[PDB]
């Protein structure tokens, strides 16, 4: 426990859960929405997907 | 298979036997069919006159044969 | 049954590269997960075949042969849409490549990295900072020949790395690194060091070649050492008026018919081992082509 | 009249079958209905029924 010849600096990364808060001003985004589509596909011998 | 057989072909070939025409051949592969992925492998107790046997079982199974293949 | 992919850019990207991109429609090119949704990492090429990076194209075989392949159907600002393909359907298929060879439309086709070029092959997109490769496709003949050569060279550039000269890694380069197709030459790209997977198949080569050195039939050797000593033949120009050494030592032994019969039986048995293992790569089968529109139906 | 335009069921394949002829001890009574099979050739000339056997008997012939 000498005192070597030089000094150090130590340096980390903490992180912190937050809960936040998100302010939105009215009509600052305007969407258009499309029409929903089903399709079907990987057809196999007990199953299929859509 | 090459590398999951190395130490059965290194325990055999070895001391234990020579060499000899008729003896080199190893193991053969064959094919069986395609299953689908990510599905994976139910464990399944297969119960005979009460003695139970842990059984791996595959869905949806799509079979298919193939030819021998020399794996030495 | 319904076979689309739309792939989507968390970014738009600018008017050089939708250009760039553009040019490359009707392309084949893997990706990784079979989903209607999918990201711009797993698209591509690219993640395994870096810049920084020595090229090893044994690897790229083997991620390639695994991915699921797809053909560039449609490219926006925002959206790419590629169809995939199922191992049972019948794809109309176009080639344009700039390396392009003729295609016959009776042999299959294969899929395998970028060995040509990697510049002229890539596609930079610095609006997301990805980079896309595409895979290069050849008929199966010229695509075995390469693989071929870029194995040889493989182990010869291993070989004279304990060599004497210059003039050797010359005459190496000459006819290893180069396809030579009717009227051009064409320069693969090759590794200074291959040292990755390239081991791992030269070995199970070397297995199988010292395997089956054992069970020569004789009788071969010895029609050989007639036909090379009082004929000529195309195949046999390789053999000047002399003949090798190894034959004249090993062919003394009299024939025996039941011997180099069972002999033969047992490499038959390994040689449609060895035929396995040549291909590490998807081949798509070819039924019809029109030269004039560059145009396959391809299986 | 109104079927048979499918053209296919994304390339559906009604299965093949096999049907084997078995010995009444060879092949126990008592299985998966999943299991795996196999037929060994024999040698006889013309002969009218062939072995099986699953991985259970495959492994007591083996010892």
């Amino acid at each position: 426990k000498i005192h070597p010849g030089v000094a150090m600096t130590v340096v980390r990364t903490d992180e912190i859960l937050s809960e936040n808060i998100l302010f939105s001003s009215r009509a600052s985004t305007s969407m258009f929405i499309g029409t929903p589509n089903v399709s079907r596909r990987e057809a196999r011998v007990d199953a299929v997907t859509f | 298979l090459r590398i999951y057989y190395s130490p059965s072909i290194m325990h055999r070939y070895a001391v234990v036997q020579p060499l000899h025409i008729e003896e080199l051949t190893f193991g053969a592969v064959a094919c069986l069919g395609t299953f689908s992925a990510t599905d994976g492998w139910r464990r399944s107790a297969f119960n005979y006159r009460g003695s139970s046997l842990p059984v791996v079982e595959i869905d949806s199974f799509y079979s298919n044969v193939s030819d021998w293949e020399v794996i030495l | 049954m319904d076979l689309k992919v739309v792939v989507s850019l968390s970014s738009r990207l600018y008017t050089d590269e939708i250009a760039k991109m553009q040019q490359r429609i009707g392309c084949i090119l893997p990706l990784a997960s079979t989903h209607g949704t999918q990201n711009v990492q797993g698209l591509g090429l690219g993640q395994v075949y870096s810049l920084e990076t020595v090229p090893d194209y044994v690897s790229m075989y083997n991620y390639l042969s695994d991915c699921t392949l797809a053909v560039l159907d449609e490219v926006s600002v925002d959206s790419l849409i590629l169809t995939k393909i199922v191992p049972g359907q019948t794809y109309a298929i176009k080639n344009k490549y700039q390396p392009f060879f003729q295609w016959h439309g009776t042999g299959s086709l294969s899929v395998m990295p970028p060995v040509f070029g990697r510049e002229h092959a890539t596609v930079k997109l610095e609006s997301n900072d990805v980079d896309i490769v595409f895979p290069m496709v050849l008929p199966t003949p010229i695509a075995e020949e390469v693989l071929q050569k870029i194995l040889l060279f493989n182990v010869y550039s291993r070989v004279v790395m304990q060599a004497p000269g210059n003039a050797d890694m010359l005459d190496v380069h000459m006819h290893l690194g180069s396809v030579s197709y009717l009227g051009h030459h064409y320069e693969l790209a090759l590794p200074e060091v291959p040292g990755p997977l390239g081991l791992a198949l030269l070995d199970n080569l070397s297995l199988y070649f010292c395997i089956m050195v054992t069970l020569l039939p004789r009788a071969s050797m010895r029609l050989v050492r007639g036909l090379i000593r009082h004929e000529h033949h195309d195949l046999l120009n390789l053999f000047q008026e002399m003949v090798p050494d190894e034959i004249a030592r090993i062919d003394l032994d009299d024939l025996s018919v039941a011997d180099d019969l069972s002999r033969m039986r047992v490499m038959m048995t390994y040689l449609q081992s060895l035929a396995s293992l040549f291909n590490l790569g998807p081949r798509l089968a070819t039924a019809a082509y029109s030269q004039e529109t560059l145009t396959a139906t391809c299986w | 009249g109104s079927g048979g335009g499918s053209f296919s069921w994304s390339g559906w394949r009604p299965p093949v079958f096999g049907d084997f002829l078995i010995h009444a001890s060879s092949f126990n009574n008592a299985e998966a209905t999943g299991t795996p099979l196999f037929q060994f050739k024999q040698s006889d000339p013309f002969s009218g029924v062939d072995a099986v056997f699953t991985p259970l008997s495959l492994f007591i012939l083996m010892n």
